[PDB]
Formats: C-alpha cells, sequence, structure tokens
C-alpha cells in the first residue's frame, strides 16, 4: 500500500497548484488590446471601490 | 455662482464616455479618438480645479495637458497610418499575434 | 533663481543639450558612429556631473524641483541605464537598414524625463517626467514599425500609456480640486484631525495608482507586460524594464513620503492587495514560459511587487528608502545583464520579417560567458544568496518583518519558490544540449559582464552598496 | 583563528581545481584530494590540540576558539566563527567525508572534471562553513549557499542512464524544497533580530546576545517553527522527505555527491545549536510532536526501503528511518540520549556512505539497480556482497558497529525520558533487520535472476575497496570504543542540555 509513497505525493500537491493555477492565469494574457483596456478599466473600478470602503 | 462639482462631474462623464468609446470599438481610429476624448476631460477637470481656487496652475496644467495630447494624437495617427500600410485594414484584434 | 539653483540643474541641462547637439549633427550629416558616440558622451557628462550637483547640496530648484541625494542616486540609476541602453542599442542598430540615429535622441529624452522625475517634488514635474519617459518609448518600442511584432507593442503600449496618462492626469485634478496645491507636501495638509481620507483625495490618489500602476507594470495593469517586452526591440525592452521602473518608482516612493495623505490606511491596503497580486500572479505566471522575453515580463511584474511591499513599510518604518535604494541597484544591474544578454544575441537586427527567437538552450556550448552571466542574473532575481538581488530580498523582508507585513512576507517567500523553478529551469537550461566580431559587440559583452560581477561581489560583500545608498538623504 | 582558513581552504582548493584545469584532466583530482586532506590534516590537528576531555560545563557560550570581523555593520552582521566539541565532531565528519568523495570520484576523466571538483568543494566548505558559524545571518548565508553547487551538478552531473528532465526535476524538487524551508528560517532570525533590538536597542545577529531575548509565549514557538521547518527540510523528517530518495537516485552515478552534501547531519546540528538554546520553552512544548514525527519517521522509512526495488531510494529511506531514532533523541533533554545521538550521527554518516559507495560499485558492475534483476551475486564478486552484508548488519544496528551504540544509547535516555516511544522505537529496530534481510537477500542471495547476474564480475579496485575498509574499521572502533568520541562532545552536549532544562 506505502510503495508509491503516499506522502511524497501529498508534498508533491502544491506544485500540482502552481501548475493548475499558472495555467489558468496565462489565458488572461490572450493578447488582445481590447481585453487589456477592458482589465485597465475593471482594476480601476475595483482600486476606486477598495479606496472608497475604507 | 458655478458648483466645482458639477465641474468636476462633467469631466468625469466625458472621461468615462471616452474610455467606453475606447473599449467598444474594434477600429483603432475610434480608439484614438476615446483617447482624445479621456485626455480632453483630464484637461477639463484641471481647468474647473484652478478656477475654483483663482489660481494660474489649472490653465498651467491645462497647457501641459494639450501638449500631451497633440502630441500622442500624433504618434498613434503615425501608427494607425503604419498599420493601414501594412495590413489593409484598421481592426484591432487582428494585431493580436503575441500571446501566453 | 540663483546660480547654485543652476549648478543643481546639471543633470537637466547636459541631457538637453546633448538632445540638441545630437539632433543639429544628425542634420548635417546621418553617422550612426558619431552620434552614438555624442550620445553616451553627453550621457556619461550627466553622470560625472552628479559629483558637483553633489558638491552642490541640496536645495529646492522650483516650486517643482527638488534635488537631493535621494534625487541624484536615482539619476544615476536611470543614466546608467540609459548609458547600457545606447550600448547595447549600436550592435542592434547596425542591421537597421532606416534611419539608425532617431533612437539616441529618443533614448536621451526619455533619460531627460527619467531625470525629472527623479528630481520631481510637484505634481506637475510628476505628469511631465511621465509623459517625457512615455512618448520617446512609443517611439522606441516601434522603432521597427515594419517588423508585425514591433508594431503589435508599440500600438499596444501607445493606446494603454495614453489611457493610463489619462487615469493619473484626471486623478491629478480631482487630487488639485480637493487640496488647492499641486506640491508633494501639501496633498492632505488641509485636512487633519483624522480626516485625512477624504474620498475625493482618495480617488485621485485611486486614478493616480492606476495610471503609476501601469506604468509600474502592477496587478492588473499588467497584461501588457509579457508582449510589450517580447515585441519591443531587447535595448528598448531594457530601457523600459530598468529606467521606466526605476524612475517611476522612485517618484512614487518621493510623493508617498512627502505626502500626508500617504499615511492614509485605505490606500495602504489597496497598495498591499496589488503587491501581494503582483508576487503570486507574476511568479505563477512565468512557470511555463519558453520565451525569455515574456519571462522576464512576469518578473519584473513579481519585482515590483517586492518593491511595493518595501513602499508600505515606510511610514512604520525607517530603513524602507534603503531598503528601495538597495533593491533597485540590484534589481537594476540584474535586469540590465539579463536583457542585455538577450539584446546581444538579438543582435545585430536581422529584418521585419526573420524571427527574433532567443534559443537560450545550450548558450554555453557556443557562448559559455554570456550563458554565465545569464545564469548569474537568473540566480540574482531569484533572489539566491551570493547575489545582491538576495541582499534586496532580505531588505524588503527585513521592513517587512519590522512592519508586521506577515501577508506581504509569506507571498514573498512563496512567489519565491515559484521563481526559483522557473528561473533555475532557464538557468539550467542554458546549460542543456541544443539541436559581433566588432568592438561595440564587445562593449555590450563587457557591460553585462561587469554588471554580473558587480551582482556577485555586492552579493558576497554588500557594505560599500549600503553606505552609498544611505549616504542618500532626502529634504525631510 | 585557523577556523576562517578551516572555511577558505576547501572554496580555495576548488578555485584551483577549476583554475588548474588547463593542465590536465587527470590534474585536478590531485588538487582535490590535497585540499580534503589538508581540511581533514587540520581538523585533526585541532581536535589533538583541542583538550576537549577535560573540559568542563562553564555555560553557554563556550567555545574551544571564536573569531569576529565585522562585514555588514549597518545590521551589526560579522563573520563570527566559533569551535567546541559537537561542531568540531561535525567538521572531522565532513573532512573524513569530503576526503571519500574525492575518491569515490577518481575515474571520470572528463572535459568539465574541474567544474565538478570545484562544485564539490563549495559545498563541502559550506557544510563546514553551517558547522561553525555562530552570526546568524552568516550560518543562514552558508545554509542556503550550500544549495547552488548541489543543484547544478544532480541536474547536470547526475544519473546518465535516467533521461536529463528526470535529474532536472529532481534537482529542483531538491532546492524549491530547502530553499523555501531556509526563507522560512530567515523570516525567523529577522523576527528575532527585531524583537530583541525592540528589547534593548542595538542591532545584532550574534548568537551569544539573541540567547537573552525577552519573548512572549507564541512568538517564541513561531521562531521555532520556522528554525523547525528548515531543520526538518534538511533532516529529513517526513513528510518532507521525498527530495531525498529522488535526489539520491538521481545522484552522479560514482557516489560522491551522496558522501559530500547529503550524509552529512547539519540539521541535528542546527536543532542542537539552533532551536534548543535559543527557544528552550518552544522546544519543551514541541517535543512530543517531535518525537511522535520521528517514530512516524522510523516505520515509514522501514516499510519504504522494504518496498523498493532500487538499492539507492532503499539506503535513502534507511536514512529516514535512521534520522527519526534521531528526532527522538534530540528532543528528549536527555544527555545520554543526546550524546547517543552525536554517536548515531556519525555512525549512521560512515555506514550510509559505506552502502552508497558499494551501491555505486554494484551500479558500475551490472548497470542496473533494479533489485529484480540481480540475484546469487555472492558467488559472482569477490569482495562486495560481504561488504555489504557488514553493512547492512551495521545498518539494522548490530552491536560490534557504532549504530548500535548511538541507537541503544538513545533508547536508554528515552526510555528514561519517554518510555512507550522507546518501545515503539525498539520494534522499529526489528523493522531494520527485516528491510536489511529483504535487501541481502534480493540483491546477494538466491538464484541469478537475470543474464547479467548469471555472469562473473570484476574485482572493485583498491582504492576503493580501502576507503570501504577504512569505514568498516571506523565503524568497528566506533561500536567497540566510543569513549574519545563522548568526550569529545561532552562538554557541549553538556552546555546545550543544561541551558534547555534550567530555563524550562
Ligand atoms: C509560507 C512560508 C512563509 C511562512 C509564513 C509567513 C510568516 C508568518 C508569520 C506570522 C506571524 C504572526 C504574528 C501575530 C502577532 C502580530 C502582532 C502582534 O501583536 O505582535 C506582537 C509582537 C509585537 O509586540 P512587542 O512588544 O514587540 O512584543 C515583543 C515580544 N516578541 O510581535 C513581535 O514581537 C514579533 C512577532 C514575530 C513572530 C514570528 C514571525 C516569523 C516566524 C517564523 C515564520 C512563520 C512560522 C513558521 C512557518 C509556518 C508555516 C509555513
Ligand atoms: C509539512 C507542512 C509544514 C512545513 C511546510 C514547509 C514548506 C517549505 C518546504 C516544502 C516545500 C514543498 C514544495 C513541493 C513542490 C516542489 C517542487 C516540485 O516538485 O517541482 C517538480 C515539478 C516539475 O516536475 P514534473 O512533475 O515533471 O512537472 C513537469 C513540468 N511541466 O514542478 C512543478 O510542477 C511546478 C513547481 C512550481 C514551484 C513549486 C511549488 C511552490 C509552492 C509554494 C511553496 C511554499 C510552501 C507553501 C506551503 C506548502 C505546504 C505546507
Ligand atoms: C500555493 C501554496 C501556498 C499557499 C497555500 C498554503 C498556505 C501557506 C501559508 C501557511 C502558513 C499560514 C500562517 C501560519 C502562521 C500563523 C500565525 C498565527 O496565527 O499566530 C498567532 C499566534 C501568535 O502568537 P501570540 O499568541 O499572538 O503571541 C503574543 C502572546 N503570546 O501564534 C501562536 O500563538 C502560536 C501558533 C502556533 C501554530 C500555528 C502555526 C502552524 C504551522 C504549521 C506548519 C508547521 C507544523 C509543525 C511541523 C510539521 C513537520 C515539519
Ligand atoms: C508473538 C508474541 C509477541 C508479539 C511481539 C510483537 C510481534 C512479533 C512477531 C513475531 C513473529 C514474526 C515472524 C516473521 C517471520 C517472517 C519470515 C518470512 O516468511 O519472511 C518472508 C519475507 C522474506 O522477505 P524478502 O527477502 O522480501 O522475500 C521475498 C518475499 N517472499 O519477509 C517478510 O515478509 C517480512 C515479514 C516481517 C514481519 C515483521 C513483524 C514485526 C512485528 C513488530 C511488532
Ligand atoms: C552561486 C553564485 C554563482 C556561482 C557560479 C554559477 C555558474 C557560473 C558559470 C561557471 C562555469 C560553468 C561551466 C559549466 C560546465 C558544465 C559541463 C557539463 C558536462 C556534462
Ligand atoms: C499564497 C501566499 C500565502 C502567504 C501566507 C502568509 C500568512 C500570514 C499570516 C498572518 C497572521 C497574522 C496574525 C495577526
Amino acid at each position: 500500500l506505502l510503495k508509491r509513497d503516499p506522502l511524497n505525493s501529498m508534498m508533491n500537491i502544491p506544485a500540482v497548484l502552481s501548475r493548475f493555477a499558472g495555467k489558468g492565469l496565462l489565458l488572461s494574457e490572450n493578447g488582445y488590446l481590447r481585453w487589456y483596456v477592458a482589465s485597465m478599466s475593471i482594476g480601476a473600478v475595483v482600486v476606486l471601490a477598495l479606496l472608497m470602503v475604507l | 455662482m458655478i458648483p466645482l462639482q458639477h465641474g468636476l462631474i462633467l469631466a468625469a462623464i466625458l472621461f468615462v464616455l471616452g474610455l467606453t468609446g475606447l473599449v467598444i470599438r474594434r477600429n483603432l481610429l475610434f480608439m484614438l479618438i476615446g483617447l482624445e476624448i479621456m485626455i480632453n476631460a483630464s484637461a477639463l477637470a484641471f481647468v474647473v480645479a484652478g478656477s475654483y481656487w483663482g489660481q494660474t496652475d489649472g490653465q498651467v496644467m491645462y497647457i501641459l495637458a494639450i501638449s500631451l495630447a497633440a502630441a500622442e494624437a500624433s504618434i498613434g495617427l503615425a501608427l494607425l497610418l503604419q498599420l493601414h500600410r501594412r495590413r489593409q485594414n484598421l481592426n484591432i484584434d487582428s494585431v493580436s499575434e503575441m500571446r501566453g | 533663481i540663483t546660480p547654485q539653483n543652476l549648478i543643481a540643474l546639471l543633470p537637466l541641462l547636459i541631457v538637453g543639450l546633448t538632445v540638441v547637439v545630437v539632433m543639429l549633427s544628425i542634420a548635417w550629416r546621418r553617422n550612426h558612429f558619431l552620434n552614438a558616440t555624442l550620445s553616451v558622451i553627453g550621457l556619461n557628462a550627466a553622470l560625472v556631473s552628479l559629483w558637483f550637483v553633489g558638491q552642490a547640496g541640496a536645495m529646492d530648484v522650483t516650486p517643482l524641483m527638488r534635488v537631493d541625494g535621494f534625487a541624484m542616486l536615482y539619476t544615476g540609476l536611470v543614466l546608467l541605464a540609459s548609458l547600457a541602453t545606447c550600448t547595447f542599442a549600436y550592435p542592434w542598430l547596425e542591421g537597421y537598414n532606416d534611419n539608425k540615429d532617431e533612437f539616441y535622441l529618443l533614448v536621451l529624452i526619455a533619460a531627460l524625463g527619467g531625470i525629472l522625475l527623479a528630481n520631481a517634488n510637484h505634481l506637475a514635474s510628476l505628469f511631465l517626467g511621465i509623459e517625457l519617459i512615455s512618448l520617446p518609448l512609443f517611439g522606441l518600442v516601434g522603432y521597427a514599425f515594419r517588423q508585425k511584432r514591433s508594431l503589435e507593442a508599440s500600438i499596444k503600449y501607445t493606446i494603454l500609456s495614453a489611457a493610463a496618462s489619462s487615469f493619473l492626469l484626471f486623478g491629478m485634478a480631482l487630487v488639485y480640486a480637493q487640496s488647492g496645491d499641486l506640491s508633494f507636501v501639501a496633498l492632505g495638509k488641509n485636512l487633519g484631525d483624522g480626516m485625512l481620507n477624504e474620498p475625493l483625495l482618495l480617488a485621485g490618489f485611486g486614478l493616480m495608482i492606476v495610471g503609476l500602476g501601469f506604468k509600474l507594470s502592477l496587478v492588473p495593469f499588467h497584461l501588457w507586460t509579457p508582449d510589450v517586452y517580447q515585441g519591443a526591440p531587447a535595448p528598448v525592452s531594457t530601457f523600459l524594464a530598468t529606467a521606466s521602473k526605476i524612475a517611476i518608482f522612485g517618484v512614487v516612493m518621493r510623493l508617498f513620503l512627502y505626502a500626508p495623505v500617504g499615511d492614509s490606511e485605505a490606500i495602504r491596503v489597496v497598495l498591499a492587495i496589488i503587491a501581494f497580486a503582483s508576487i503570486i500572479f507574476g511568479n505563477l505566471m512565468a512557470l511555463s514560459q519558453t520565451n525569455i522575453k515574456r519571462l522576464l515580463g512576469y518578473s519584473s511584474i513579481s519585482h515590483l511587487g517586492y518593491l511595493l511591499v518595501a513602499l508600505i513599510a515606510l511610514q512604520t518604518g525607517e530603513m524602507s528608502m534603503e531598503a528601495v535604494g538597495v533593491y533597485l541597484a540590484g534589481y537594476l544591474f540584474s535586469s540590465l545583464g539579463a536583457f542585455g544578454v538577450v539584446s546581444l544575441m538579438s543582435s545585430p537586427y536581422r529584418g521585419p520579417d526573420a524571427d527574433s527567437l532567443f534559443s537560450y538552450r545550450g548558450l554555453f556550448w557556443h557562448r559559455p560567458i554570456l550563458a554565465a552571466v545569464m545564469t548569474v542574473m537568473m540566480l540574482s532575481l531569484a533572489g539566491i544568496p551570493m547575489t545582491l538581488g538576495f541582499i534586496g530580498k532580505f531588505y524588503v523582508l527585513a521592513v517587512g518583518v519590522q512592519a508586521h507585513l506577515w501577508w506581504l512576507v509569506g507571498a514573498v517567500v512563496v512567489g519565491s519558490a515559484i521563481g526559483l523553478y522557473y528561473y533555475l529551469r532557464v538557468a539550467v537550461s542554458l546549460y542543456l544540449h541544443a539541436p559581433p566580431s566588432n568592438w561595440q559587440y564587445s562593449a555590450g559583452g563587457i557591460v553585462v559582464l561587469i554588471s554580473a560581477l558587480l551582482v556577485l561581489v555586492l552579493g558576497v560583500w554588500p557594505q560599500p552598496l549600503i553606505s552609498i545608498v544611505r549616504l542618500a538623504m532626502p529634504l525631510m | 583563528m585557523l577556523l576562517p582558513w578551516l572555511i577558505l581552504i576547501p572554496f580555495i582548493g576548488g578555485f584551483l581545481c577549476w583554475q588548474t584545469e588547463r593542465f590536465g584532466v587527470k590534474v585536478p583530482r590531485w588538487i582535490a584530494l590535497i585540499t580534503m586532506g589538508l581540511t581533514l590534516a587540520l581538523s585533526l590537528q585541532l581536535w589533538l590540540q583541542g583538550g576537549y576531555s577535560l573540559t568542563q560545563s562553564a555555560g553557554i557560550p563556550q567555545w574551544q576558539s571564536e573569531f569576529d570581523m565585522p562585514w555588514i555593520p549597518r545590521f551589526g552582521i560579522s563573520i563570527h566563527l566559533a569551535i567546541d566539541g559537537l561542531s568540531l565532531l561535525m567538521v572531522v565528519l565532513t573532512g573524513l567525508l569530503g576526503v571519500l568523495a574525492v575518491l569515490c570520484s577518481w575515474k571520470e576523466i572528463e572535459k568539465y572534471q574541474g567544474f565538478f571538483h570545484l562544485n564539490l568543494m563549495w559545498i563541502l566548505g559550506g557544510v563546514i562553513g553551517v558547522f561553525l558559524a555562530i552570526d546568524m545571518f552568516l550560518f543562514f548565508f552558508f545554509w542556503e549557499m550550500m544549495l547552488v553547487p548541489m543543484y547544478f551538478l544532480i541536474a547536470l552531473w547526475g544519473h546518465k542512464a535516467s533521461d536529463g528532465k528526470t535529474r532536472i526535476t529532481a534537482a529542483t524538487k531538491f532546492f524549491i524544497y530547502t530553499q523555501a524551508s531556509g526563507l522560512v528560517m530567515l523570516i525567523a532570525i529577522l523576527a528575532l533580530v527585531f524583537v530583541h533590538y525592540n528589547a534593548t536597542g542595538v542591532w545584532t545577529f550574534n548568537y551569544e546576545e539573541l540567547l537573552n531575548t525577552p519573548m512572549s509565549s507564541g512568538v517564541e514557538y513561531l521562531l521555532m517553527l520556522g528554525f523547525f521547518i528548515a531543520f526538518a527540510v534538511k533532516m529529513p523528517v517526513v513528510p518532507l522527505h521525498g527530495w531525498l530518495p529522488d535526489a539520491h537516485s538521481q545522484a552522479p552515478t560514482a557516489g560522491s555527491v551522496d558522501l559530500a552534501g547529503i550524509l552529512l547531519k547539519t540539521a541535528a546540528y542546527g536543532l542542537l545549536r539552533f532551536s534548543l538554546p535559543l527557544f528552550p520553552n518552544a522546544s519543551a512544548e514541541f517535543a512530543p510532536i517531535a518525537m511522535w514525527l520521528g517514530v512516524i519517521g522510523i516505520f515509514y522509512g522501514a516499510w519504504m526501503a522494504f518496498a523498493q526495488t532500487d538499492i539507492k531510494r532503499l539506503i535513502a529511506y534507511t536514512s529516514v528511518s535512521h534520522m527519526g531514532f534521531v528526532l527522538i533523541a534530540i528532543y528528549t533533554g536527555s544527555q545520554l540520549a543526546y550524546q547517543g545521538a552525536v554517536i548515531q550521527m556519525i555512525a549512521h554518516g560512515l555506514s550510509a556512505a559505506g552502502l552508497f559507495i558499494l551501491c555505486g560499485q554494484l551500479y558500475e558492475r551490472i548497470h542496473t539497480r533494479d533489485m529484480r534483476m540481480m540475484g546469487g551475486l555472492w558467488s559472482k564478486m569477490k569482495w562486495l556482497p560481504a561488504l555489504s552484508l557488514f553493512f547492512a548488519v551495521a545498518t539494522l544496528g548490530m552491536p560490534g558497529t557504532g549504530n548500535f551504540v548511538g541507537e541503544f544509547m538513545i533508547l536508554f535516555g528515552s526510555f528514561q525520558v519517554v518510555p512507550v516511544i522507546t518501545v515503539i522505537s525498539t520494534f522499529g529496530l526489528v523493522f531494520a533487520s527485516v528491510y536489511s534481510l529483504a535487501m541481502l537477500h534480493r540483491a546477494y542471495f538466491g538464484k541469478a535472476k537475470s543474464q547479467i547476474a548469471s555472469q562473473e564480475l570484476p574485482g572493485m579496485s583498491l582504492r576503493e575497496l580501502f576507503m570501504i575498509l577504512l569505514l568498516v574499521v571506523l565503524l568497528v572502533l566506533l561500536g567497540f570504543y566510543p569513549q574519545p568520541i563522548l568526550d569529545t562532545s561532552h562538554s557541549a552536549i553538556g552546555n546545550i542540555q543544561q541551558w534547555f532544562v534550567n530555563s524550562v
């Protein structure tokens, strides 16, 4: 039951999570200038709202 | 007699209109037009702020803003001419080769 | 206006006179060698004249400008970045069939804007310095406009930087509407008794944060960075990543230092979220990158996140300014060497049609010393000890521990581990197996070798850099 | 005075090994042997002139030697070296293992052998620097600068039969584990320095001044936990162990890298020298967790060792089980168990060095590590199966070898402190016997299970045979006469024990 070293796999889990998160984040780098402007305006909205709620 | 808030709100309205025109348009020319709208709105806000305090600094910042607007309009229209020369269309979605 | 104030202005005057002289020399004849030499002579002269400005002292040359050792340190970093850019640009521009001389004029004018941002003490001077480093970068990013990727990067950077300039200008206008004074020290003066967090002041600072965080590649204003870095010419990528980031973060450092609204808790929390997201996202997006330009763009996002962590601890700590100075020296040398190795392997410019892929795999077996420099900078940007990048990481961790910024400290550790993965992947790919000849290319190799030796020496022995950064003090 | 040269001699020797690469391909091995022998003989000289057996516990700090030179005075950082009995035993072990590592890679005649020697001596000098530094930043600096040469030789000089992607993956896993844990330790160091500066008002990274740091209960726990996470990645403590079998399997074929970097136990030294005196109350509360992690390490490493078909992975998991014993020993607070842990560290270094050298030789002769492809090797080899039998007999803790002295002195002290954990650990010794006999039966006994095991194999060279026999003689002498080793480290162990039990 232990021959595959389960503790090593459970400690290897954060590497899998990092690879999945990086692959998911790289989808936003689609190369569209209009989406880049849209993301700038979205970030402006988020920053302004965060500054207003404190 | 004129509120400062009304001038600031008018500048904000023009700024968000320019931002909307920048985002929704696929043609690069209308993107440059929206950029001109946003920078003119910012210059108008500076004029309103300078006129409220009775200072020359608002008009000076207006002069600096329109100097920037002239330079950016020149450079952007040069780039648009280059795009129309190379690709024969002004679709900004086709200029999307670099990604990842 | 005093003549001692004229002595405080010498970097600005020397760079402007170099601009005029190089322009007139181009008007006489188009000589790449002579105009490039005149440009590097003017930049070297301004770097030398920083000593005379240091002997002049420290004073407020205008309601706009203020010069102290803080400003001279930032001026020196910007001038060194510009000199390295010109040195890398000459073997690059040797292959450029169009006019090779406008490059140096734009580089010099951008260095002038960097100097203004180094010395800026005023919203007008900050706006002017931002635009003066931006518009020549519009020209330089698309200097090879016939190349498809360079034209794409030029259009992207021009549109997005015009939008960010509009955001920054609108925020400045709202701040001036509240305050009635464009001086840095008066941004929050008319408030008091706990009424520091005025909503219009905070929203104006938020729009300025949007513009400057675009300029600093901070998440979520960061998506332009890999595309613009990949599409731009490699010396232009070097100049952007070093000079633009250093000058704008220096002026942001100064703005948050003297503005009384810099002690606002809301801006601190927003900048903490931005720094956290920048570190994590920039490290995570560079995991699976086979292109060194995009990888270095994501790396720049993470390193500016670390710098922002040092920025948040400004008011609570005391060693925050020194931390920013030491980190910026290490980052300048590291990014200079990295993008310089990329530049000399991308030199000469092969044309608008041929690919400009780096192909770092197996670099040691045909070009070994540059491979050694490249892996030294990979270790330095990873923050590994024996490198000055570690010394900067140690300073950032010290100011995060002293200010009890535990979330940002944990972000630094986790993003450091992810960075270790991708940086070590690049550094070991340099020594795997893969399937110039003038003195200017040798000068570029000299520049990257010198920067690598400096980062190694100040990794093992960091005390001189610490002492000379501590020598710089502002007019508090 | 002679400790700065103790760190500097390996660095200069590796630098000259790289520099005189132009004079020949077989040149740098002699330079490597010269500098490792010089470090070893200098350590033996300082041992012989130390007079540790006539030293009485007079509190902490108490060094045989110390040296301070200001390096970063802005933070109060200095090159601060020191040595006493325990650290001297560790550096003598480091010198002996470095000499064995140089002798192990003797026939590696490659174009870039000089750079491999430079990396090896950077590793050895870094291990010695960790063992000698008493400035916290400087100790952390050596702790992390051991990493880069080890990464580069695992990734580039590693096990050639496996693909380069596997070696790169193992190297990156090892680097990420140890460097992330080192950064956590750096965070703990910085927080401790800042807490002392807030309490008093002076910048210092000196270990002797940070000892008297008034902290609340819970901050001390967090500092101890950061130190323990670093020292538990490098110990290895489960579940932070898997880098160790993947790094051993992808280590270079000769076996020198196993000796130089891994088989020196700097994490146990760090727990004894830094975790217990700086945070004694926090270590006292943490002791049951560390003891049960040690028990889990013993049995899990034994079961993992039995399950392997690769010999090198089996030996790596054996190391995991033995260090579980050591981890139980360190947190007992018992002088007898501490001395047993010192003996166990030295005996584990010698025995695992012998096992890894013999496994590298066996792989050289049979070109496979798979135990289902070998059998009946007692009738095919002249010296290797019997020496492997000796080192597997020492591995299970047979009396007459130093491993028995270490394990049973640990168990005597632990039974004086924690009886149930001691009982479970002795059944772990039964498990050790089981996996050692399993490896002996699968490798050298029975019938040949393939074609390479049916052929007579060449006998070992005289250099490898003599270094294996030197390890055998040292292990037997440790088992039958461990008294000089105990008298060497009695004062330092006594001072650490007294500081640990007189503060709780
Ligand atoms: C993912 C990898 C990285 C690890 C995670 C990142 C680090 C996490 C650290 C969490 C720290 C939580 C602190 C909670 C209280 C903070 C506010 C407070 O009340 O502080 C009290 C005290 C300041 O008051 P003072 O009068 O100075 O007290 C002197 C006594 N020390 O404060 C102090 O005196 C200073 C307290 C410092 C505490 C130690 C911080 C570092 C500890 C080592 C690393 C974290 C633990 C190990 C790793 C966990 C698992 C990853
Ligand atoms: C016991 C708990 C308490 C103590 C905690 C101590 C924490 C520090 C010490 C332990 C660190 C554990 C790190 C585990 C992952 C190590 C890296 C690794 O395994 O990399 C290998 C893998 C690449 O190999 P492969 O599977 O072949 O992938 C092909 C790639 N296309 O790589 C990849 O696939 C990508 C790797 C990305 C970078 C590594 C992951 C970093 C994640 C954050 C680490 C910091 C700690 C966070 C908390 C961990 C859990 C407690
Ligand atoms: C992509 C992957 C990465 C991202 C996902 C994974 C998560 C990464 C982050 C993990 C770490 C999270 C933060 C851990 C530290 C929390 C600190 C904290 O809450 O401290 C509270 C308190 C502070 O002390 P306090 O009591 O306030 O002191 C003043 C008066 N005494 O503290 C105390 O009083 C002491 C509390 C001690 C217990 C808390 C720390 C647990 C650490 C767990 C790991 C280590 C476990 C032990 C070793 C295992 C084997 C190696
Ligand atoms: C830790 C600080 C930096 C240390 C130096 C890092 C490496 C620099 C380059 C030195 C020369 C490298 C030569 C590599 C040869 C590889 C041969 C492989 C053969 C299989």
